[PDB]
RNA sequence: UGGCGAGAGACCGAUAGCGAACAAGUACAGUGAUGGAAAGAUGAAAAGAACUUUGAAAAGAGAGUGAAAAAGUACGUGAAAUUGUUGAAAGGGAAGGGCAUUUGAUCAGACGCCAGCAUCAGUUUUGGUGGCAGGAUAAAUCCAUAGGAAUGUAGCUUGCCUCGGUAAGUAUUAUAGCCUGUGGGAAUACUGCCAGCUGGGACUGAGGACUGCGACGUAAGUCAAGGAUGCUGGCAUAAUGGUUAUAUGCCGCCCGUCUUGAAACACGGACCAAGGAGUCUAACGUCUAUGCGAGUGUUUGGGUGUAAAACCCAUACGCGUAAUGAAAGUGAACGUAGGUUGGGGCCUCGCAAGAGGUGCACAAUCGACCGAUCCUGAUGUCUUCGGAUGGAUUUGAGUAAGAGCAUA
RNA sequence: CUAUUCUCAAACUUUAAAUAUGUAAGAAGUCCUUGUUACUUAAUUGAACGUGGACAUUUGAAUGAAGAGCUUUUAGUGGGCCAUUUUUGGUAAGCAGAACUGGCGAUGCGGGAUGAACCGAACGUAGAGUUAAGGUGCCGGAAUACACGCUCAUCAGACACCA
RNA sequence: CCGAAUGAACUAGCCCUGAAAAUGGAUGGCGCUCAAGCGUGUUACCUAUACUCUACCGUCAGGGUUGAUAUGAUGCCCUGACGAGUAGGCAGGCGUGGAGGUCAGUGACGAAGCCUAGACCGUAAGGUCGGGUCGAACGGCCUCUAGUGCAGAUCUUGGUGGUA
RNA sequence: AUGAAAGUGUGGCCUAUCGAUCCUUUAGUCCCUCGGAAUUUGAGGCUAGAGGUGCCAGAAAAGUUACCACAGGGAUAACUGG
RNA sequence: UUCUUUGCUCCACACAAUAUAGAUGGAUACGAAUAAGGCGUCCUUGUGGCGUCGCUGAACCAUAGCAGGCUAGCAACGGUGCACUUGGCGGAAAGGCCUUGGGUGCUUGCUGGCGAAUUGCAAUGUCAUUUUGCGUGGGGAUAAAUCAUUUGUAUACGACUUAG
């Protein structure tokens, strides 16, 4: 019985949300059903993105939505954000759209409604698009969180030192310039 | 499939898989003869064999 | 962390909590400074046991009080170590333990217990027989035939001589046989196959309406076909079973620890009860949950209150929303916020295979933008200021449609 | 000096293994045209990257694939020891020190009587069947089995590591 | 003279010499001599926690399914593989002192405690019940919290032994 | 620099010949700073060296104990045993 | 061993126990050799002639009947129990071997005549051998030791040797 691999190794993927939220579990229930029956690749993506954690569902901005509909041919699709849809006061023009999020911010809800658009849930979406007909699934940038600039620090990575004060006297002298000993 | 029975006995899973099991049994193909009036011994092979 | 007077508690509950719940800084030790215990509970009420009898007496056995004396001032409950008696069991230089059953005691399941047989399914052991395959289409044996020899068959011959006896040579089958060649038919072994047939045995019976795949028959139906049913008996309780003690076969070094290595002639451990060792905090890394999200955080404080709660709230402030330089400083769009190879998902044509389009995250890469460093050095001008403009195998914890703040 | 001769080399060598070891065996591929460039060229030649076409049944060896890739964080550890083979020091060692692998540590179980390391096999709880190493006189489950030899010891011999 | 095999020189098998240590002594013991020794061959045979089949436990993986279809979607169910372990990690639970909520919970017709070669449940941590003693409180479940579980520390205090 | 040139040359034909922070000192540069605002000394900075740590990733350091002590160690000696 | 009678023993019965190293036809008698014998036969009685036998006890003997009933006989003059007598022989652990006559039972040597069911299709389907005290009714016999005292051939104490 010369085992090739690790015996009784877990898949290593979330099969449920560690969230104990009642309304998320009702939403997972709907999408576990649709994922099983529909046999449309969309429903498997949405089920997993519902299981995903706060660090892995970063907020998709309205400005990022406006950019994803700036694309040619994909201007009338429904914008599936699985996570928060945040506001961006940077842009001024916003088109008439329908966006299916978990949560909106009071600013994001104002801007999408004012353009003339429809703020959808995932169940309001599922009742109109069982197979995600004419959808555009988006994700916010994961590798922008402030913790990720310290991941795999060493010489000469150009990664952020974990520090609490940021001026001179704090981690610039020896080993950050050829003058004092060496550089990185 | 609650039980793997065995093709080689029970006779039923032998007649299920391999329907030719009937024809083989009926014609007795496991007991085919069917010659000879040849018949061709050797010339030198026998001398090289004995020596 | 003092003194006095009050309210409190997700605190401690007599080895705890203060050293002190008690005549506790008391008893007691030391010359002295100082050291410093143990010790709460009968019952509602003493109703704290009148009176009788044994004994010198303490006390005993009665009687009584009591709701209880299995509450007697040795006092609620009264564990274990340890001991007495009774009851039961075992015992040839320990005992204790494991698996299995016997025996004795014992006890729930009152609604089942224990079997025998038949025909089947899964598994597997042990026969008995049948049909084929191949080899040097076995070799052999066997038959025919050719030649030959010896451990020389019958005869032949010479010797001893009982004339029917033996040695020796002769001779190739005769009054026996043998080997080697060639030829001719087979047969059995060895090995192999059979979707051939038939006995003997054991362990298992999981599952639980149907659905499947087959076979069988002219067929309807039947079947050993996707897991055991049918018939019969005895018993209905300590009979099976469990618990327990004991006996018996075999096995079993004493745990904890440091150690390459512990049964160790290495360390701790006589025994028992109770207490007895990863805590809280300030500040942080990761990951996760929650809120809100270009913001976020009410609670230092104010207002309020059913009063340390809850509820409400202004101005700041912290962190984030901009980086880089030692610093004076300067400070993020040529382009669809770039091009390229990937890329889930979505859109189009289609039956589908697929092709084409759009491509988030993320990954590599080439660029662009900001600060620094090295130059370049325009219009100008307080004539030494200003630094446009464009480069550099240089550099940064940067920009490039924000992710963070607060709490757990 | 010449031609012969005997025997040698961790720090000699012409020659030169075995075992280990690098790389390749294709879509980021091949072929045919053509585009910029401040690099290079005598040049209209190149070089790097492309545009546009063309070849997917055999997608360009075998076998496997238990999912493949990616990241964060943090425990313990940092005395090791043993065995066949290669091997240094040493008379040597149950000695000291290396190489590759396998083991013990951290491992029970069957066997070598006993044993950390040897052999066989790695372990949920049971039933049945079959075997490994090892054995089958008796202890002791299992032939006082069969077969050909050898040996007689007033110190027989008897199973690898191993006494 | 006699009357049918010899003469060396070597080679290796099993024995024998070489072969001496202290308690009594070990092919494991007994014993074994055409072996129960040595060499070799052939079958049969015995048995591991290994291998095959089957059951059950668990873990992991891939699936199906409340579709009006009431009884659990974190549920039920299908299929397949797998199971050693110090240091160590993680997960699921068992138990204790308190805390909020709930069962209009139990209780002087007997709470809690203790004793029990009686019973039942649980792989287990443990839980539940019967009998006794006893006499005033205590529990299930959903959550909060911690001075939360002992055999070892020549541990602490108290008590007890064998020696006797 | 050399050479007619191709070219070769960023020390020794190649494999060794060497040294952090802090401090001091030097070279560079019409540089920045000395924070109420000026100038010149003065000091401090920025970029590259040097003064050195041979225990060579870099403490600043002599004995003695037979009067001795504590935490340990069979990781390790003095006796047996193997 | 008592006379309080009722206690001790040996034999017979019934009874209430108590077990089982493990009945389930029979432990069936030369010695000696094994490169030699056994048994039968003969008679110049020997270490003798002539047969025969082995090659396993797979033998031999027992071997029928309600787990063995009740009955009519025929044939034998037998076999075999239960109790009794005769002479004996056995001392290694002889506790058993013979051996008389008798008796009384049975006999499957052979013909008969009834009975058996229902233990329901198996359930050991109970039948052996001990340790026995328990009442019956018969035979028989009618003690010692220890302590206390004493001695010193002995003596730590027990014990030993004495004495009454």
């Amino acid at each position: 019985i010369d085992h090739t691999s690790k015996q009784h190794k877990r898949s290593g993927h979330r099969t449920a949300p560690k969230s104990d939220n009642v309304y998320l579990k009702l939403l997972v229930k709907l999408y576990t059903f649709l994922a099983r029956r529909t046999d449309a690749p969309f429903n498997k993506v949405v089920l997993k993105a519902l299981f995903l954690s706060k660090i892995n569902r970063p907020p998709v901005s309205v400005s990022r939505i406006a950019r994803a509909l700036k694309q040619e041919g994909a201007a009338n699709k429904t914008v599936v954000v699985v996570g928060t849809v945040t506001d961006d006061a940077r842009i001024f023009e916003f088109p008439k759209t329908t966006v299916a999020a978990l949560r909106f911010t009071a600013g994001a809800r104002a801007k999408i409604v004012k353009a003339g658009g429809e703020c959808i849930t995932l169940d309001q979406l599922a009742v109109r698009a069982p197979k995600g007909q004419n959808t555009l699934i988006l994700r916010g940038p994961r590798n922008s969180r402030e913790a990720v600039r310290h991941f795999g620090m060493g010489p000469h990575k150009g990664k952020a030192p974990r520090i609490l004060s940021t001026g001179r006297k704090f981690e610039r002298a020896r080993g950050r310039r050829r003058s004092k000993g060496f550089k990185v | 499939h609650v039980l793997k029975k065995n093709p080689l006995k029970n006779k039923q899973v032998l007649l299920r898989l391999n329907p030719y099991a009937k024809v083989f049994a009926a014609e007795k193909l496991g007991s085919k003869k069917a010659e000879k009036t040849g018949t061709k011994p050797a010339a030198v092979f026998t001398e090289t064999l004995k020596h």
